[PDB]
């Protein structure tokens, strides 16, 4: 069955250009059109445009002629978006779409100048239910992944979306349980930050 | 290029309500070759991606439950929501596919409304760890609260303090339709073990008293 494979996120520096990857699976790569899309929180979603991995046939949304630049490599199906010198306003989400029916995963493309930091993390324990906290604090760019107890403890969890400042994120997750499992059952929150290769494990510890 | 308005901007919907959606194109989308509609609606969760709910304006892609309707032909299109779900909570919107560039309307934010729910308030005080490495953060979660109209005061010593804090929010739950907030106060050590008694202020509809939360350091 469909799927379209995108990177997570992508720094790049401004001036800068960055190649955008989508590995295709679950069907045959040269019966479709693939297009790529951006995405701005700001507003509407934009067609840049489609290529047909059959023939290297392209069509291009005059907007985006001189900045995106469509290719395919059949071989490992796989498409392709090189975007050229890079300005803030070119930081969004780009995904890739086979034909106008099946959205990739999307790469979040951060257009900075910013060093990659790993994260600290700290366990936010207490001064019928209790409720225990993660906080990862000063990591860049984006994204970091949190799960509680490898995953197993998905109930009653709250991560919270990071916020920035001085190029640096700050994130936090709670985690709510009955107050009579704990600490008897022990609460580890898993921290991972792919940018700088940065594997955290938590356990939550009672004052 | 053609373009795509589409209306409203937003919708705030009790479960089990019917919304309507609009997409108005700037040229008519039906294709003279085979009498359809290039017109096809999609829906975007909180933090995943778009996915297609209707094509050909009425045509429902496999796997979507049928409350959710397409309609109109030429250049005024609907989507329909015969009756929210608490899960239906997301971006929806539309795009053309007649003509390059296939562009997109501008989407609609559904929201859903519901009964009260007051906040439950926990305060952290800055971790052991933290503290070795001369930070000091002071965190309150405030969860599962409706509406989510709300406020955090931060108190150092019986005092409100307003500089260095800072807040975040959780997307709608797709289940009890709550939001969830963190409050976070960023000291250093040294400005930490300055002061006292800590508080953290909820003030929520729920209630016309405040509900406090504070520690000793």
């Amino acid at each position: 069955q469909v799927q379209l494979q995108q990177p997570g996120s992508v720094l790049v520096r401004p001036g800068a250009s960055v190649k955008l990857s989508c590995k295709a699976s679950g069907y045959t790569f040269t019966s479709s059109w693939m297009h790529w899309a951006k995405q701005r929180p700001g507003q509407g979603l934009e067609w840049i445009g489609e290529i047909h991995p059959n023939s290297g046939n392209t069509n291009y949304n005059e907007k985006f002629k001189g900045k995106a630049t469509l290719t395919v490599d059949t071989s490992s199906s796989t498409a392709y978006v090189d975007l050229s010198s890079l300005t803030s306003e070119d930081s969004a989400v780009y995904y890739c779409v086979r034909g106008f029916a099946y959205w990739g995963q999307g790469t979040l493309v951060t257009v900075s100048a910013a060093k990659t930091t790993a994260p600290s993390v700290y366990p936010l324990a207490p001064v019928s239910s209790v409720t225990l906290g993660c906080l990862v604090k000063g990591y860049f760019p984006e994204p970091v992944t949190l799960t509680w107890n490898s995953g197993s403890l998905s109930s009653g969890v709250h991560t919270f979306p990071a916020v920035l400042q001085s190029d640096l994120y700050t994130l936090s997750s709670s985690v709510t349980v009955t107050s009579s499992t704990w600490p008897s059952q022990s609460i580890t929150c898993n921290v991972a930050h792919p940018a700088s290769s940065t594997k955290v494990d938590k356990k939550i510890e009672p004052r | 290029d053609i373009v795509m308005t589409q209306s409203p901007s937003s919708l705030a919907m009790s479960v089990g309500q019917k919304v309507t959606m609009s997409c108005k194109s700037s040229q008519s989308l039906l294709n003279s070759s085979n009498q359809k509609n290039y017109l096809a609606w999609y829906q975007q969760k909180p933090g995943q991606s778009p996915k297609l709910l209707v094509y050909f304006a009425s045509t429902r892609e496999s796997g979507v439950p049928d409350r959710f309707i397409g309609s109109g032909s030429g250049t005024d299109f609907t989507l329909t929501i015969s009756s929210v779900q608490a899960e239906d909570l997301a971006d929806y919107f539309c795009q053309q596919h007649y003509s390059t560039p296939f562009t997109f309307g501008s989407g609609t934010k559904l929201e859903i409304k519901r009964a009260d729910a007051a906040p439950t308030v926990s305060i952290f005080p800055p971790s052991s760890e933290q503290l070795t490495s001369g930070g000091a953060s002071v965190v309150c979660f405030l969860n599962n609260f409706y509406p989510k109209d709300i406020n955090v005061k931060w108190k150092i010593d019986g005092s409100e303090r307003q500089n260095g804090v800072l807040n975040s929010w959780t997307d709608q739950d797709s289940k009890d339709s709550t939001y969830s907030m963190s409050s976070t106060l960023t000291l250093t050590k040294d400005e930490y073990e300055r002061h006292n008694s800590y508080t953290c202020e909820a003030t929520h509809k729920t209630s016309t008293s405040p509900i406090v939360k504070s520690f000793n350091r």
